């Protein structure tokens, strides 16, 4: 998902420029100029590892929007770093869970869009209110003004 | 009968709890010594009890969220 | 605050707040404890399903109702059925609420002192009182006279009333109700090959009596009838397919409430104890209780009975009285609609039997001035 | 908006609402000491007449009882809660769970290695 | 740590960790001996090809299966495969691993004690445990209900399942499957002169199997086109050249499912003893099971029948229940996804049979609590 793309920008053109060259020279002699999902399972097939095409099919759907089955460069880099999947389980659970009850300091099973205002001024990394909005948006699936606690779950899912 | 069982086991619970207080043949320093120990079980229950009310306000606003989750899931 | 109008019964437990016009919550008084094993792990299988919840997952339970005639036989279910019916269908804590339940006329007093004794210590309710469930079936007609035969599903009793004073002596209490004709009709269907043995098929039986049966007008021209002609047998399609034709088993099951010999007992049908009950009162109130004969509870809803019951019992009567029938639409919750009313009442609310009270003399408190 | 930023919220969001938690839990037990020590009150009767302390012991002895009774009562009733608690958790997730079955992958092997074993002798720097 | 799903079967051992989609390392379950005398000096010659190597080698060898009928009839060799799995196909030792095996319903007692009894004193592992092949069929396929025919290589059973709730009464287990489809495939092709003898000439018949016959929608329609016109004549080249044309042979082969009257045996076909599982089921839950009918195993992959099943029990069933036939692409290793899923949950965490228990009880404790 969008976390790789966070772990993109973390990356810099070291990466950028790394994987360029990677296709330079493997992808040499094909007509795609991108990686397609048939092509990426063939030639993992070849090397030996064995993803499903359904995995082609859901990650070309993740990187390629368009359903263009291939790899534009911020794309193919997500593609690419998604292999390896070496951060899972998502944090806590059960102790998150608690720190999200709390955050409903009002206690009426209602997590005000305010509260996270506060809390975010209390980290204050650069964001306006159209991106905590967007965010929210991200979260408050059914619309509900807050944040519910099964999308708590849902917004955090796999979140380290 | 299962509920006559519940009032004679908190009952017994209670008997079981009430240490002999028999103490007047010992000296002052030793009454001292068993008036701290009444003492240090109340304060031992009182943290329990606290415990008890900040654990059951947590039940109740979880119980909260179960009836909103109820509510969510018609 | 408001009061809690639970009724019991058998069969069917209707519960609602008092001052409405039906309950809130209606759902059969069954505990069915799964009897297979079960293999799938974390599938959050339960101990207990009660109420309406265990007339849907019957296929695996063993549903066994914990009243038998009126009387209560094991009182571990009753508890979790009320448990259930309070926190559950209502949602409403029993530390804020009274409560009114009913009990049939002539029943053991244990069972009605154990009944408030629950209600006190476990449920911990603020008041509660036990009225007849025919007195209230009275209430709810708007009259104040009237001679009720409430068939239930577990007993039906059969309570005289004139002028508000109730007649002790009159009540004749006759144990044949619903679930004797769910047997009895569960017996009558192998005269065709339909065999329905496990408990659970005892609800598709209570089903087809329900949607089926019907109460002749005149039994030998019926039985007559359909044994020649086949205008009578009307299908019905189990839970999977196979439709079955009933016959003459349509009339004949309801028939038993005429007639119990049918199904051995001794005793004269409710056409006829109706009769002995209005006999055996003074003769001076005998008209009035000829005019306003009363019917309630569900096992009265067949279509028909409304006018079998009046000829057999203007065939008994002497010929100059006038013998009318009421049969209210809303038989069914009569009894509850009727709680409610006496519920709501202002002059009643001196009633309850209070906390107290009962601290102060025990459960034996009910069968004292508060009745 | 960049995923990055909504990273860095998200992880900082978590900082935020643990510290908080914590700081609010040791608030509970410092409250919990102070206000249990201003309601269990402590004596200094020494050298008195044993009927004095006699009486003491009694007096405590009936405030040991009161005060057992309440908080067994309390926690009994605590107790029948979190069951209704929990029988109300699985109620509700037999209600919203079922498709709640997590996956997990191991087809996912180290990338690395992944283009190691396809540019095969080549895999030199990748 | 994590758990080592792995699964005997019949045919092929399909094993790997759990918490993946599919199995690690699929290979044949042979054990095959020279046969001939071997005159190279130091060429390195083995006394038993286990696995994968022994189907490249197949020339020389004489392969035997270790399982006949979901049974372990040859108690070294399955020692010599399960060392083979471990050691050299997951390179993993099972002194750190749990292991979770898997049982075909209705077998030997002796077999399943026999198999804990190694698993925890050769091969020493922490903790196994058995699991019955059809529930995590019906694990894999997510939900929690239905009748699932699991028909493996050994032998073809059928298990329903209602809510979690196992009906121990209505499992029928037929030990007809895929060997003796392929014995009978070799059986009949001798009618165009093609005969198959050696036990290593078994396989080729069974990859004609798999690549060539599929199930017939109508039985008699087919004979009647394919005696006639020849549409259907599909060749194929043996190892060595000398290219065959199978005829009416393709649907004839996997008919022996619907009718296993061709193979000599009596038994119903599995269009029937899936109905007569159902019918055994209670009156209420059989909707239910008519609408989740799932297919599983390997020999359940022949192209059409997913379609002539369910032509064949909606010919059986009454008119009105719907009829649907769950057959996943995945069918061949469902068994193996639904253990995956099984070990990764947190709720069975605590079901393994740990070794100190065995060590209290010996290798009775199978049949206990632990089951
Ligand atoms: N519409 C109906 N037609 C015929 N019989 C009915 C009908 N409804 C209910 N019954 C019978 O009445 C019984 C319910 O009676 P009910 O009045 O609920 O008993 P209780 O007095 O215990 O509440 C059922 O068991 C059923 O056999
Ligand atoms: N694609 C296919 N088409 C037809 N038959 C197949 C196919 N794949 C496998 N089979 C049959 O199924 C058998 C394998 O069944 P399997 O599910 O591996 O048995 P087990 O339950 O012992 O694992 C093989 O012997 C083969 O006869
Ligand atoms: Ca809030
Ligand atoms: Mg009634
Ligand atoms: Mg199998």
């Amino acid at each position: 998902d969008d976390i790789y793309k966070a772990a993109v920008e973390q990356l810099t053109e070291e990466q950028k420029n790394e994987f360029k060259a990677a296709f330079d020279i493997f992808v040499l002699g094909a007509e795609d100029g991108c990686i397609s999902t048939k092509e990426l399972g063939k030639v993992m097939r070849m090397l030996g590892q064995n993803p499903t095409p359904e995995e082609l099919q859901e990650m070309i759907d993740e990187v390629d929007e368009d359903g263009s089955g291939t790899v534009d460069f911020d794309e193919f880099l997500v593609m690419m770093v998604r292999c390896m999947k070496d951060d899972s389980k998502g944090k806590s659970e059960e102790e998150l869970s608690d720190l999200f009850r709390m955050f409903d300091k009002n206690a009426d099973g209602y997590i005000d869009l305010d509260e996270l205002k506060m809390m975010l001024q209390a980290t204050g990394e650069t964001i306006t209110e159209d991106d905590i909005e967007e965010l929210m948006k991200d979260g408050d699936k059914n619309n509900d003004g807050r944040i519910d606690y099964d999308e708590f779950l849902e917004f955090m899912k796999g979140v380290e | 009968g299962k509920r006559q069982t519940e009032r004679e086991k908190k009952k017994k619970i209670l008997a079981e709890r009430r240490k002999v207080l028999a103490i007047d043949h010992l000296n002052e320093d030793q009454l001292r010594e068993k008036a701290k120990e009444l003492w240090q079980s109340i304060y031992n229950l009182e943290a329990e009890k606290f415990d008890l009310q900040e654990k059951f306000k947590q039940q109740k606003y979880e119980i909260n969220v179960l009836r909103n989750r109820i509510n969510d899931n018609q | 605050t408001t009061a809690l109008v639970c009724d019991n019964g058998s069969g069917l437990v209707k519960a609602g707040f008092a001052g409405d016009d039906a309950p809130r919550a209606v759902f059969p008084s069954i505990v069915g404890r799964p009897r297979h094993q079960g293999v799938m792990v974390g599938m959050g299988q339960k101990d207990s399903y009660v109420g309406d919840e265990a007339q849907s997952k019957r296929g695996i339970l063993t549903l066994k109702y914990p009243i038998e005639h009126g009387i209560i036989t094991n009182w571990d279910d009753m508890e979790k059925i009320w448990h259930h019916t309070f926190y559950n269908e209502l949602r409403v804590a029993p530390e804020e609420h009274p409560t009114l339940l009913t009990e049939a006329p002539l029943n053991p007093k244990a069972n009605r002192e154990k009944m408030t004794q629950i209600m006190f210590e476990t449920f911990n309710v603020p008041a509660m009182y036990v009225a007849i469930q025919a007195v209230l079936s009275l209430y709810a007609s708007g009259r104040t006279t009237g001679i009720v035969l409430d068939s239930g599903d577990g007993v039906t009793h059969n309570v005289p009333i004139y002028e508000g004073y109730a007649l002790p002596h009159a009540i004749m209490r006759l144990d044949l109700a619903g679930r004797d004709l769910t047997d009895y009709l569960m017996k009558i269907l192998t005269e065709r090959g339909y065999s329905f043995v496990t408990t659970a098929e005892r609800e598709i039986v209570r089903d087809i009596k329900e949607k089926l049966c019907y109460v002749a007008l005149d039994f030998e021209n019926e039985m007559a009838t359909a044994a020649s002609s086949s205008s009578l047998e009307k299908s019905y399609e189990l839970p999977d397919g196979q439709v079955i034709t009933i016959g003459n088993e349509r009339f004949r099951c309801p028939e038993t409430l005429f007639q119990p010999s049918f199904i051995g007992m001794e005793s004269a049908g409710i056409h006829e104890t109706t009769y002995n009950s209005i006999m055996k009162c003074d003769i001076d109130i005998r008209k009035d209780l000829y005019a306003n004969n009363v019917l309630s509870g569900g096992t009265t809803m067949y279509p028909g009975i409304a006018d079998r019951m009046q000829k057999e019992i203007t065939a008994l009567a002497p010929s100059t009285m006038k013998i009318k029938i009421i049969a209210p639409p809303e038989r069914k919750y009569s009894v509850w609609i009727g709680g409610s009313i006496l519920a709501s009442l202002s002059t009643f609310q001196q009633m309850w039997i209070s906390k107290q009270e009962y601290d102060e003399a025990g459960p034996s408190i009910v069968h004292r001035k508060c009745f | 908006i960049s995923a990055s930023r909504k990273l860095q919220l998200k992880t900082l969001m978590l900082q935020i609402a643990k510290q908080e938690m914590e700081r609010e839990a040791e608030e509970r037990r410092g409250e919990k000491g102070r206000v249990l020590r201003t309601r269990c009150q402590p004596l200094e009767l020494d050298g008195l007449g044993f009927e004095e302390l006699q009486d003491l012991c009694r007096q405590l002895h009936a405030r040991v009882d009161k005060v057992d009774e309440e908080r067994y009562d309390v926690e009994a009733k605590v107790t029948k809660n979190i069951t209704e608690i929990a029988d109300l958790t699985q109620k509700i997730y037999d209600l919203r769970g079922k498709f709640k079955r997590p996956t997990l992958r191991r087809v996912r092997i180290s990338a690395d290695a992944m283009m190691q074993a396809l540019l095969g002798t080549r895999a030199k720097e990748s």
